[PDB]
């Protein structure tokens, strides 16, 4: 029977319009962890203008295992955008668990198109803030 | 193009 440890994190990115126009910016959250004394530290990373030219039209969003004393940790993950009413928008999940090691990330290079994100009719940048939710499911055995 | 692409990748190759 797989053993699963779930934990979540809410990241508010303030001053979203002050993300750089030039390519290459990476913004990262504070670290977070489960309530367990597992010595795992995680964060989220966004490229507001993508990782490369193929993804230049998108925000890229990944889950990074920042610190880990074990050789690997397998985890499923899900990311969502909260809109101005607090509602779940444009969430996507990994479906399978991915193998993390310290310094390794997994996520979506084309998480959301900037044109959709910056369209005020979608209500995703209220008061110039982007709110991202992440649920992580660590699978042990 | 597609508003979101639900395909997983990493920023690094290997582990």
């Amino acid at each position: 029977a797989p053993k699963v440890v779930k934990f979540s994190y809410m990241w508010t990115i303030n001053n979203f319009s002050f993300c750089r126009e030039e390519m290459g910016e990476v913004i990262k959250s504070s670290t977070f962890s489960s309530g367990a004394n597992d010595k795992l530290k995680w964060c989220l990373r966004v490229n507001p203008k993508g990782l490369d030219e193929e993804s230049k039209d998108y925000l890229s969003l990944y889950l990074l295992l920042v610190s880990c004393p074990k050789s690997e940790v397998r985890a499923k993950f899900k990311f969502s955008i909260l809109n101005a009413k607090g509602e779940e928008t444009k969430a996507m999940e990994s479906q399978r668990a991915y193998r993390f090691v310290q310094g390794k990330d997994w996520g979506f290079k084309k998480f959301i198109r900037r044109d959709f994100l910056l369209d005020e009719a979608n209500g995703l940048l209220p008061d110039d803030k982007l709110t991202l939710f992440c649920e992580v499911s660590v699978v042990q055995d | 193009e597609a508003t979101q692409v639900p395909l997983v990748s990493s920023t690094s190759e290997g582990y």
